[PDB]
């Protein structure tokens, strides 16, 4: 059920989003539905809160056999 | 479960895309966290699939590819796997033990292609000196149809025959020298890109630069943001020094 | 005269989005490079002449970067053969001079960026949520990458054009070398840098194996003397052996090739490690 | 206890030495090291204003005033501190738990008067017009008054109501969020010096050395002597270089 | 001819112990500047014909540096003053740009020396002297750091003063430039690094709370992956922030307004930290 | 005691100072009495000893937020 | 156990061979792992001597000669301490245990011999204002003749007398001042080599790569390979630039 | 004309091996250079006249580097000597120059890898197999070391010679001064950092004696307080003291006996630690 | 004995090696003497194995008071 409210509620804000710029042009109707949808993953997001991840920054291809996590600085 | 002919087209298809997002890498429809939704969504429960992308997207990370140095190849690990576990009945653990066998399986197969590719880029070649701007283009967009394949066949192969346990047992064939001797010469791939740049480049006087850089990383704490930052301010240095620019 | 429609700048933009998809081990990237192109080249050389040949085998050659951050280059290059077309002299290696330039930064500082930062951050955040089996994870991730990567491609692209055009317009006043100058000089740091840092050799034979701490076993190798030495001395010289390879004309995909049989051998005979 | 109309007299005359050296920052007659010594002796024993100095002195290093960031004027918290502690008849520790709220109110006091002084920077502005040097002087001395004035009256509202404890009292209108709040501005405010003097120095070509000095505070272990000496031998190595000078 | 007695420069030496003393939020230190060379003006300018007023309103700019470190800027510009009144033409943009050239790098090493390890070594010395309770500490303090303070300040001057009469001797040899070029570099050299070690921005909103290590909670927050990223890049924007406010003539003192008042809003509202 | 003792030893010291360097002149009486000054500290400072505090070195502002003790090191 | 002549005669010569070696520092021959095997094998079993130079190169290792600054001198210790385990029939911990007097002992004795070659120095000046060369041939290698008797003689003497402790007395005369007073200054002796290549290189504009190159030793963690490519780097960029060159 | 026989230089390379033996406090290591040389003046110059006296005297000059590193010098000094006595025109302060500018760099790391890691690697290996007692451990490490020795002295005596004949056939084209200059400069590099990490200055004088973490009694020193200010100062301040008394042609023979006093003397006094 | 055995072994192989640069001439004996020996020490090693010690480099004059074992870092 909430899968579908979230899937109702991007439709519904993208259309809005759409809408709002028509009288700019077609160049401004793909901003306005790119808007609609971001606030909805956004307000989405703030309202699920913290996560329970590491949250890696400035990784890299660990998979050879370089340090993983943040700058390759972890043998 | 069994499965009817319409999600095998499905599953068919959704294979397909996420091949293609194998070598284009551009709107991420190979990561764990969008195709396993996917098939999820055409086999049945989402819940299970985007559960399973989920925790294979934290392996994931870091699967970058460097530069000729291809990575595990998430694509095939992530569709195969969650086929597995809602088809064939597996526990989310087991489905992902299986994960990482299926990725070097898949950095073999797309180490092939990219092998393969060369004949498209020759044919290329041979329809430059005719001048001829379709062919170049045809030439160009039907060279992901088989990155598409690598993915699609044996997603189907899985598929048809998941009422048995023969894809386990062929998953041992790569025994393990190769599934980690790829890695291994991963760990060294990564020179030849930026070889072949500095190549072509033909900026020999500058290549005192290069060791500066090398040199900078071994030894100290800076970032690959910090690190650009300093290359820039060198370079804008350099020029409002260096004579030859300040003739009167 | 001929100029570049608006029509044909965003036909460059949507054909980059194809911009890998025939990559190759040979000339990585490149065909991506002559595909998104085609508008252009379809504008400035309307008939088969002569020009036409050459501007097609001018964009057949090597060219590799990070995939997103290419459409500056896409962007300079197309300013570079409308000012080419129209008459004004440019060369051919002041094209692929400043093609070549940029290629080393954008991809020594695109990679650790987008593949670095960018998209590990929100695929986490995509992933966390998605433990709990929310679509707001893969919707959260597909979104905000995409609207990233949607962005830096036609924004690249327009702004490579309109400072390309500038560049050009003071022909003579020594500004192509310059950037070709800078862009080398960071692109070699940031090279010099990822060499070191994203490349791993091992060698796991044993030196000296001390026993001591009641029982820490203290054992050295010969990667352990070569890190005393110099930390990813073995890649450097790599590095070195390659550039000398591709100096005698030998083709790419050989030295690919050695490069796998070697790290598979290795493995196998148990002196490469992991 | 109570205190004669010539302690009064000697404390407001004191409270006004350390107010003036508060803003001079000079012969650091606001440091507690001195102000509790001097107010000890005018009040009674030596030995305890030494002590509390000693002990207020521990805290007070690294209360550095840096370009327009105020500190938290050690001033009127060493002053008022040791009027309760040997008028007042309380231990030393519940004397210095007074330090930090007494600081945070000084903070703010120093703050007020430094932009009232602003007034008598345009007043000698005006008198730039008519030339007149004796007023410039006047201008400028007759601005440390207020900062006088601004640690010596509440010393003296302090001693004169000492048989009191309102003061504890006073000390809590100013919550938290002031007391706190302050530090952190102080935090950003450090930024605004170094901007108006770079805005000054009109020199955008030499910016690549502001960039090159912060990312080598970030990463690296380096004093600021070091620092120093590094900045010096570019600027040298910069002239050796820079075609500009080198003109046949 | 027009020359500074030795009695007028006891008077700059006296008066700049007044230094402070008229400190603004707008133009910081600028009355003692000007408060500093009366004696001097008094003498090269006599009359108050046209001179007189610009040479008061030169000295009425803004001037921020390390108290005790300002008595050589104080002895050169006595020199270039005696050389401009005595005719030798030094534009306008010399003095001030000498002296704005050299408030960088004195400001940028005097904190970290006076107020950094000067002031506290004895400090911490008379502290804990004082704590048994003897005279030997507070006197200890005072008298040491004052031996500093008025030998720094009296040979400062003396020094700047017979230093800024042999840089004006051989006017137009290039040398003023010289001098404001190399003060420039290292004081932006020390004043990027000091933004960096001397300012904090802490936002504490929570991103991750993974709990392990049987409950060692690490948190990451927003400021967590600025740092990563890089130390200290909200101080730098801010600084990027407040010179361009600075080029639009906005007046410093509403500057520092929005400083304070972000500063508290934002710890009221929990956005800020500590 | 003590104290006096030491106020004592200062007036003492100084006075002799600015005696000794009488036939200098004026600005030399004062380099006298510094030192006279500077004397009767080092000397109470040598008899004292070593002292229990941590005497810090090249520390900053550290009340905003910044670190705390030697380089701002210190989080 | 008592020693035949020959075997005097032997560890006499292996003894001028040791000292020889001491100043060369060219084969070797001072070092433990040499001159204990050779004195065992001219003394009696090869088993101890080698055993002894094993144990004590560990010590050893790290007394290397920097420019005016002298080490320990293993040669001394190296021959004598042997010479006491197999012939004086001691552990092989107690005649290691006397390894470091004997060092700082021969540390002293190479430190005069060192000194006394300064008039050979000037010999050689003075032959050469006739221009002989056999004459510079026959001064310089009749220099080494004292360093081979600085070992030698007190070889023979101990080899002599190896029925008494008193070498252990002897070894008390040298009591605790000069031991560890000798490497106290050493410590600063490494600065004196140095300081007299730059003052006769004469190049004070250069002097600023001096400091960078000290402060960069005080805060990085660089190597000296490390530094040496960057030294490498800073130069020919310097030369790069530096308009002297690029002169049209 | 006169040119160096093949058999010349070989006898610099036998004569090579006893370069120290004559090893001075005054002139370290000149009478070694001038007695390597003794076959190449024995050609060059075959009369007495005045060239031989002036040649042997230029060689008897300051000269220390280390021992095994000075072949490349000796062939380069061989070669200049050559062109010099040949006729054309090199004076006395090119040769010297280049002798001196090329003693820093390789003094400089000349010890931190033969006496650094070449000689302690293979002394460890031999004197651990000399543990047990085979005579491969003295056999290891006499072989290893001289193979390496020996192969640099040959082959640097040779290709210094080589490299130094093509230095002097473009003679005019500015080659000797950039040698020198960039020499100098990679030299002070190395010994301003070797000055550092070398040297040791320990002044024991206890400051602060705090007392806390149950017992941990945290000493700190006037070398506590000196490191704290920059590593190594004390060791700095001695080289710019040495410098200056070289500089008033004192012998360096009576430093050297003052820094031997003062250790010993310091020490006694127990203001020097260890 | 393990010891005479390893000194024949290198006498052969050093006289085996020599003979072998003959035709070469004088300049190459040397050469050949030094491999036959160089092989000799290489193999006597290989067959030792490992070894019990630190296997210190980039070291310094520790003996004064730098720091002990790799790059002076040691106190
Ligand atoms: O960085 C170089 C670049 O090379 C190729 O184009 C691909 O592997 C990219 O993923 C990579 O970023
Ligand atoms: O450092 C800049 C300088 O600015 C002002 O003059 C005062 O706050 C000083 O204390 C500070 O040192
Ligand atoms: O490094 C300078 C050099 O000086 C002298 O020649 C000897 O002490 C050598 O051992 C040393 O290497």
């Amino acid at each position: 059920d909430p899968n579908t409210q979230l899937l109702n509620d991007l439709g519904n804000n993208m259309a809005w989003g759409a809408a709002l710029g028509a009288p700019g042009g077609l160049g401004s109707a793909a901003l306005g539905a790119a808007g609609g949808a971001l606030q909805t993953v956004g307000q989405g997001l703030i309202d699920h809160g913290p996560v329970n991840v590491p949250i890696p920054v400035l990784i890299g291809p660990s998979w050879n056999g370089s340090g993983s996590g943040y700058n390759s600085a972890t043998s | 479960m069994e499965i009817t002919t319409l999600q095998i087209v499905l599953v068919f298809i959704v294979a397909c895309i996420a091949g293609m997002g194998s070598i284009l890498d551009e709107f991420q429809f190979h990561r764990p966290l969008i195709a396993c939704t996917l098939v999820g969504i055409v086999l049945g429960d989402m819940k299970t699939g985007i559960i399973i992308g989920g925790t294979l997207e934290m392996i994931a990370l870091g699967w970058m590819n460097i530069g000729a140095a291809v990575a595990p190849d998430a694509a095939l690990a992530s569709i195969i796997s969650t086929i597995l576990v809602i088809a064939g009945h597996q526990s989310i653990g087991a489905g992902i033990a299986l994960a990482i066998p299926l990725a070097a399986a898949g950095q073999v197969l797309t180490i092939i292609v990219r092998t393969i590719t060369v004949a498209f880029q020759h044919a290329a070649d041979k329809a430059a000196d005719n001048g001829n701007l379709t062919a170049i283009s045809w030439i160009h967009v039907s060279s992901l149809f088989l990155q598409a394949m690598r993915v699609a066949i044996p997603a189907v192969i899985v598929a048809l025959s998941v009422g048995t346990s023969e894809v386990q047992n062929m998953l041992n064939a790569i025994p393990e020298v190769v599934t980690n001797g790829l890695n291994i010469a991963g760990g060294m791939i990564v020179v030849v890109g930026y070889a072949m740049v500095i190549n072509m480049m033909r900026a020999g006087y500058l290549m005192p630069f290069f060791y500066l850089g090398f040199v900078t990383a071994a030894f100290t704490n800076f970032n690959l943001v910090a690190l650009g930052v300093i290359g820039t301010v060198m370079a804008v240095l350099y020029i409002q020094l260096s004579p030859k620019y300040n003739r009167v | 005269e001929k100029k570049l429609t608006q029509s044909d700048i965003r036909g460059v933009f949507l054909r980059s989005n194809l911009f890998q998809g025939s990559w190759n081990f040979e000339r990585m990237q490149a065909l991506g490079f002559c595909f998104s192109m085609v508008p252009a080249i379809r504008r400035l050389y309307p008939e088969n002449n002569e020009a036409r040949k050459q501007a097609i085998r001018r964009h057949l050659e090597f060219f590799n970067t990070q995939p997103f951050v290419a459409a500056p280059i896409l962007g300079v290059t197309l300013a570079l053969e409308e000012q080419r077309a129209n008459g004004a002299e440019i060369d051919d290696g002041a094209i692929n001079g400043i093609k070549v330039g940029l290629m080393g930064p954008l991809a020594g500082v695109g990679d650790p960026i987008f593949w670095g930062t960018v998209r590990p951050v929100f695929a986490a955040l995509g992933a966390g949520i998605a433990m709990s089996g929310s679509l707001l994870g893969p919707l959260l991730f597909f979104i905000l990458f995409n609207l990233v990567r949607l962005a830096t491609r036609y924004y690249g692209v327009a702004y490579g054009y309109s400072k390309g055009i500038d560049i050009v317009k003071d022909m003579g006043g020594g500004f192509l070398q310059k950037l070709t100058e800078g862009a080398s000089i960071l692109g070699l740091f940031v090279m010099g840098a990822l060499v070191n840092k994203w490349t791993h050799v091992n060698i796991p034979l044993v030196v000296s194996r001390i026993t001591d701490q009641t029982g820490k076993e203290h054992v050295t190798t010969v990667q352990t003397i070569l890190d005393q030495l110099m930390p990813g001395l073995v890649p450097l010289l790599l590095t070195f052996a390659c550039m000398w390879l591709l100096r005698k004309k030998v083709n790419p995909l050989w030295i690919i090739v050695g490069f796998f049989v070697i790290g598979i051998a290795g493995y196998a005979c148990g002196l490469l490690g992991l």
